[PDB]
């Protein structure tokens, strides 16, 4: 069997010590599921 | 600096008791595992001839003549000293000095009246601040 557990992601950019890191993400679909 | 550094005094083979100076910028070394204090810098070097013995003529009280006097001059600072100049000198029998031209030097003096202002670092401008730096 094969299936997704979880995930994370990141960017290297030194935005500044606490500056506005801001984005959004979603799967459009995991077309195969179940 | 024991004998009179004055150009208008020819030094003497005997130095009296003024006593050798200690440099402004004294320190020590350690590197052989011991105290190594560093203190005395010279300013006059003297050529002495026992004239009548050289003549093979006389030996009683033949205190040698100061043939010639190299003379040496330093810039002095709280942390360093080193030659501003040297000059050769000899002396007339009336004791008037005669001189060669001096020979000057000027090694780079550290100074902070020099120090200028700030500038930003567009090349770096955010790449530090706790973790954002490695090097």
């Amino acid at each position: 069997q094969r299936r997704i557990k979880s995930v994370s992601v990141s960017l290297p950019m030194l935005v500044g010590p606490y500056e506005d890191v801001c984005a959004q993400l979603t799967q459009t679909s995991s077309s195969y599921s179940t | 600096g024991e004998r009179d550094i004055s150009i208008n005094k020819i030094p003497t083979f005997e130095g009296g008791t003024t006593g050798w100076l200690a440099r402004p910028d004294m320190f020590s070394r350690y590197d052989f595992g011991i105290e190594i204090r560093n203190r005395r810098l010279c300013h006059q070097v003297l050529g002495f001839h026992r004239l009548e013995a050289l003549n093979d003529r006389d030996v009683t009280d033949e205190i040698p003549v100061l043939v010639n006097r190299l003379t040496l001059d330093y810039d002095l600072n709280n942390s360093v000293s080193t030659l501003v100049a040297v000059r050769q000198v000899a002396y007339e029998t009336d004791g008037s000095p005669i001189t060669q031209p001096p020979l000057e030097f000027d090694y780079q003096r550290f100074d902070t009246g020099s120090i200028p202002g700030w500038q930003e670092m567009p090349q770096l401008e955010a790449f530090n601040g706790y973790q954002p730096y490695q090097m």
